[PDB]
C-alpha cells in the first residue's frame, strides 16, 4: 500500500503481468483526468504513447530524443457505493489497427488519438461520405472483430459487486527494438462496459473512472 | 437525398396525459436520430440522442423508440413547461436534414 | 462551464458578404466541431456546414460556393463567410457545438444572431 | 493427439495465390506480382490470427501455354523458355518487355524450358526488422510499415514470334516454412473489403435463433 | 475526511515549491509534486513540508466528483491538522505581538 | 591538453588556485562572446553568477532552484601574433561593491551587470546628475581603490611577449553557506590593460579576447 515514485503517491491494497514476462526523473504517476460512466455509456480508448507525449516532461523527453524503448504499468480504478451495479472490461490490446468509416479512405490523426483526452465509442454505425472518421461501432470493437473474443489479450475484469480495481503490467512489444514514438503507437488501452450501469433513484447518477499510468525502464 | 417527415402537425392536449409523436425517414438511418425542443424565443435543446439515449438534464418523463425508418417519441405526463416546439433530426450522412416542427397549445 | 458565444452584423446590404465570429469557451477545438445552422421562419431549420475537429470541412448542397468556414486552434475562434447575401436569407443564425459523447449531435448552441438583408 | 495442431502443421500448406497471363507480342505482355500475403482471403484469415511472424518462403510456378489463331502455312515453333525475375526490396523495376532491368546483375532470375519439372525457388526471411508485421498501427499514409515489403516478381518470354503468337498463364504457389509466431489475436469476423487495409462494414455477432429457450 | 461512511471520491494534494507559481488548473498540479488521496480506502492522509522564516502553496483539487448512495446526505466536511514532524531550531527570543 | 566536459572541448598546453584550497548535466564549458581589445581600450568586467544565469540551461536550473552553492574555474586566453605588444591583468575579485556616479544614490541593476555582455570601463570621470550610473574611472578601479594594489586578490599576468593565456580556479567564498543567486553576486572578473596595445602598420588593428567559464560542484 501507498507506493511512491518521484513525487507522487497512490494507495492500494491483485495483479496480472503481461505474457508471463516481467518488464530517471520521468518515473512519476501520470494521471489522466477522469471520465464519467453514465447509464447508457459506450466505451473509451486511449492510444498509449501519445497520451503521455503531449503533456508531461516525459513529452519533453519525446521531442528531444525521438527513438525510445519503454515498459508500462497501468492502474485503473473506479469508485462507487455498494448500491450500484455493472461490469466493465479492461483490456490493453497491442497494435490496434482500426478501420475507417469510409471504405476507400483512412482515418486521420485527430480522430485516431485524443492526446490525454478519451475518445469515445458508440453503439451504432456512422456515416461514411463525410470525412475521415473511425468506424466506431462497439459491437465489432472497431477492428472488425467479435467483441466477446477480446480476452485473448491481457485483460482484467472489474465487477462492481465484489471487485473494485484493476492493475496491468505490459512489457515492450515491438518488432524492431527501437523506433520513433511519433508515427507508431504500440499499445492501446480499452475500457468497455458489458453489463451497463444501473441504480435506483437517490443514488448518484454516474460513476467516475480514473486511470493512472506509469512508465518503467524508459531508454532512449 | 434523405428526407424527414414529421407527423402530425400540431396537438392541443391538457396537462398530464401520455402523448406521442413520430417522424419518418426516407431510407435506413440505423437509429442515428436526435430530438430537439425549442420554446418561444430561445435556443433549442437536445433531449434524446441515438433515438433512445436521453440527455443529462432531461427528466425521465421523455422516451423515444423506433428502428430503421419508423421512429417515435413519447411523453408520458406533460407539465406546464412541456409545450414549445419539437424537432427530430437525422445525423447519418451529410447532408443533415431536419423535421418539420410540431407545436403544443396545452389547452 | 460556460458555453460558446457569437457576434454578427445584424443588418447588411443585399448582394454582399457576411462574417460571424463565434467564440468558444470551456472546450478545445481538437475535440469538438462547430455546426452552422440557420433557423428561419419560412423554411424552418436548416443546416449549412460543419468543420470537423480535424480541420476538414463539409457544406450543404445548395450552398456550395457562397460559404467558407475556417477556425483557429490557439485563438479558439471560428470564421465563416456567407456570400451574395440574397433576399431569402432573412433568418437568425446559430453557432452550435457538436460531438456529444461521440455521436454528431448539437449539444449546446449560441445566443442566435438575427440578420436581415434589405434597406 | 496434438501434433497436427502445432504451428508448423497449421501453416506448412500451399495456395494458388496468383493467376495471370501474358502473351509474347503485345509489347506490354509480362506478368507482375507484388508479394503480399493479403491477396487471397482464405489465407489471410489464418495468418491474421497472430501479429508477428518470422518465416522463410518457398515458391513454385506451374506454367502452361496455348496457341493463338495465326494466319496459315503450317505454323510450327520449338519449345519455349520463360524467364522469371525476382526483385529484392529496393531495386530496379521494368516497364517494357525489352527493358534494362532484365539484364541487370543483382536481380536473381531463373530460366525454365517447357516440358520439365516446374521451377521451384526459395527466398529467405528478408527484413531489416526481426519479424514481419501483419498489423501496424501508425504511419510510415496510415498503416503501411514499409519494412515488411518482400519484393516483386516478373515473368516474360525469352523468344520471338516466329509465325504465330502464343499466350501463356502462370499460377504462383506459396509455402511458408520454419514458422515462429507471436502474440495471438481474435479471428476476423467481418468480411474483407480492400486488399490494402483493414476497412470493413459492421455486422452482427452470430446468426440468430427465435428466442432464448 | 469526517464525512459519511458510504461516500467515496478522490482528491489531489499538491504542494507547490517556493519560487514556482501557484498552479491554476487541475492538470498542472499533477505535474508538480503531489499526492492523490483516496477517501474510501483510508480516511486520513499525511503530508510533510519544510517551513522557514511567492513562498509556497498547498492547494487541493477535485480528482472526481463525490459518488454517494441514495438516502445519504451529500455535503461533507474536511479537517486539517498541524504538528512539527521533526525537531525545530529556534534562536534569539523576543516578545509576542499578540497583546495590546 | 584537450579536456572534455559534457559536450564541449577546449585545448591547452600554468594554473593558479584560489587561496590554497581546491574546490550534473550543467558541467559544460560555457563560452561568452569575445571582446575586441583595441589600441585605446579601457577595461572590462563581468559579474560572475549573473552572466551565466541569463543564458544557459544552468540558468534554467537557476529559476527552478534559487539557492545554490557553486565553485568556478575560469579560462582566459587572447590570441595574437608575435608582432603585437602589451600587457593585461586578469583578476577575479570577490564582493566588488562598486560606487555610483551620483553621490547620494546607488547604481541601478542594468548598469551593474551586463548579462553575458561585457560592461566596459573608461579613463575619465562621469557626470553625476543624470541617472544611476557606475563611477567607472579606471584609475580608481570603480571601488575607490588604488589600482596598483589589486594583486592582493588571486590574479594572473598575461604578457604578450612571452605568456599567452591564463587560468583561474576560485572556490566558494561566502559568509552564509547557502543564499539566493538573484540578489547576490559573490565573484567579479576584471580584465585591465596596463601596458596598452601597440603595433606597427600592416598588422591587424585589434586583438580578440575570449573568456571561457566552467562551474564545478554545483549544489542546490
Amino acid at each position: 500500500r501507498s507506493i511512491t515514485l518521484g513525487n507522487s503517491t497512490i494507495t492500494t491494497q491483485n495483479v496480472v503481468v503481461g505474457y508471463g514476462v516481467w518488464p530517471v526523473a520521468t518515473c512519476r504517476f501520470y494521471t489522466l483526468e477522469s471520465v464519467q460512466w453514465m447509464k447508457n455509456s459506450a466505451g473509451w480508448w486511449w492510444k498509449l504513447p501519445d497520451a503521455l507525449s503531449q503533456m508531461g516532461l516525459f513529452g519533453q523527453n519525446m521531442q528531444y530524443h525521438y527513438l525510445g524503448r519503454t515498459g508500462y504499468t497501468i492502474h485503473v480504478q473506479c469508485n462507487a457505493s455498494k448500491f450500484h451495479q455493472g461490469c466493465l472490461l479492461v483490456v490493453c490490446v497491442p497494435e490496434a489497427e482500426m478501420g475507417c468509416s469510409n471504405l476507400n479512405n483512412t482515418p486521420e490523426f485527430s480522430e485516431l488519438s485524443g492526446g490525454d483526452s478519451a475518445r469515445m465509442f458508440t453503439d451504432t454505425q456512422v456515416g461514411e461520405s463525410n470525412a475521415k472518421k473511425v468506424q466506431t461501432a462497439v459491437w465489432n470493437a472497431g477492428m472488425g472483430v467479435g467483441v466477446g473474443n477480446l480476452t485473448i489479450f491481457p485483460h482484467q475484469w472489474i465487477n462492481l459487486r465484489t471487485n473494485n480495481s484493476a492493475t496491468l503490467v505490459m512489457p515492450y512489444i515491438n518488432s524492431v527494438p527501437m523506433d520513433n514514438m511519433f508515427r507508431h503507437n504500440n499499445l492501446t488501452l480499452m475500457i468497455i462496459p458489458f453489463v451497463p450501469l444501473n441504480y435506483s433513484e437517490g443514488s448518484s447518477p454516474y460513476v467516475p473512472i480514473t486511470v493512472t499510468i506509469a512508465p518503467m525502464c524508459a531508454e532512449y | 437525398d434523405i428526407q424527414m417527415t414529421q407527423s402530425p402537425a400540431s396537438l392541443s392536449v391538457s396537462v398530464g396525459e401520455t402523448v406521442t409523436i413520430t417522424c419518418r425517414a426516407s431510407e435506413n438511418v440505423y437509429r442515428n436520430l436526435a430530438w430537439y425542443q425549442q420554446k418561444q424565443g430561445k435556443s433549442p435543446q437536445l433531449l434524446v440522442y441515438a433515438a433512445t439515449n436521453l440527455a443529462d438534464g432531461v427528466p425521465s418523463r421523455f422516451s423515444g423508440s423506433g428502428s430503421g425508418t419508423q421512429y417515435s417519441l413519447k411523453i408520458n405526463s406533460l407539465q406546464s413547461e412541456d409545450f414549445g416546439s419539437y424537432f427530430c433530426q437525422h445525423f447519418w450522412s451529410p447532408v443533415f436534414t431536419f423535421g418539420a416542427g410540431t407545436k403544443l397549445e396545452l389547452k | 462551464q460556460v458555453q460558446l458565444k457569437q457576434s454578427g452584423p445584424g443588418l447588411v446590404q443585399p448582394s454582399q458578404s457576411l462574417s460571424i465570429t463565434c467564440t468558444v469557451s470551456g472546450f478545445s477545438l481538437t475535440n469538438y466541431g462547430v455546426h452552422w445552422v440557420r433557423q428561419s421562419p419560412g423554411k424552418g431549420l436548416e443546416w449549412l456546414g460543419v468543420i470537423w475537429r480535424g480541420g476538414s470541412t463539409d457544406y450543404n448542397a445548395a450552398f456550395m460556393s457562397r460559404l467558407s468556414i475556417t477556425k483557429d486552434n490557439s485563438k479558439s475562434q471560428v470564421f465563416f463567410k456567407m456570400n451574395s447575401l440574397q433576399a431569402d436569407d432573412t433568418a437568425i443564425y446559430y453557432c452550435a457545438k457538436g460531438d456529444y459523447y461521440g455521436y454528431d449531435a448539437m449539444d449546446s448552441w449560441g445566443q442566435g444572431t438575427s440578420v436581415t438583408v434589405s434597406r | 493427439s496434438r501434433s497436427e495442431s502445432s504451428i508448423e502443421n497449421f501453416l506448412c500448406r500451399s495456395a494458388c495465390v496468383y493467376y495471370a497471363t501474358y502473351t509474347n507480342n503485345s509489347k506490354k505482355g509480362f506478368a507482375e506480382w507484388v508479394i503480399n500475403t493479403r491477396q487471397v482471403a482464405q489465407l489471410r484469415r489464418k495468418l491474421e490470427l497472430f501479429t508477428y511472424l518470422r518465416f522463410d518462403l518457398e515458391l513454385t510456378f506451374v506454367i502452361t501455354s496455348a496457341q493463338q489463331p495465326s494466319t496459315a502455312s503450317s505454323v510450327d515453333a520449338p519449345v519455349q523458355t520463360h524467364q522469371i525475375m525476382y526483385v529484392p526490396p529496393g531495386g530496379p523495376v521494368p516497364t517494357k518487355v525489352k527493358d534494362y532491368a532484365w539484364q541487370t546483375s543483382t536481380n536473381p532470375s531463373v530460366f525454365w524450358t517447357e516440358g520439365n519439372a516446374p521451377p521451384r525457388m526459395s527466398i529467405p526471411f528478408i527484413s531489416i526488422g526481426n519479424a514481419y508485421s501483419c498489423f501496424y498501427d501508425g504511419w510510415t499514409v496510415y498503416g503501411i510499415n514499409t519494412l515488411n515489403n518482400m519484393g516483386t516478381l516478373y515473368m516474360r518470354h525469352v523468344n520471338e514470334a516466329g509465325q504465330g503468337p502464343i499466350k501463356s498463364t502462370v499460377r504462383i504457389y506459396f509455402k511458408p516454412k520454419h514458422v515462429k509466431a507471436w502474440v495471438p489475436r481474435p479471428p476476423r469476423l467481418c468480411q474483407y473489403e480492400k486488399q490494402k487495409n483493414v476497412n470493413f462494414s459492421p455486422i452482427g455477432v452470430t446468426t440468430s435463433r427465435t428466442d432464448i429457450i | 475526511f469526517c464525512g459519511s461512511a458510504m461516500a467515496t471520491g478522490k482528491f489531489l494534494l499538491a504542494y507547490s515549491p517556493p519560487g514556482a507559481g501557484v498552479p491554476k488548473n487541475r492538470k498542472d498540479a499533477m505535474l508538480g509534486t503531489h499526492v492523490i488521496w483516496d477517501v474510501g480506502l483510508q480516511s486520513s492522509c499525511v503530508l510533510c513540508v519544510p517551513w522557514i522564516s511567492a513562498a509556497g502553496y498547498v492547494t487541493c483539487w477535485y480528482q472526481t466528483n463525490i459518488v454517494v448512495p441514495a438516502d445519504v446526505q451529500s455535503s461533507c466536511d474536511i479537517l486539517c491538522f498541524v504538528s512539527a514532524c521533526n525537531d525545530f531550531s529556534v534562536r534569539m527570543l523576543k516578545d509576542t505581538p499578540f497583546i495590546r
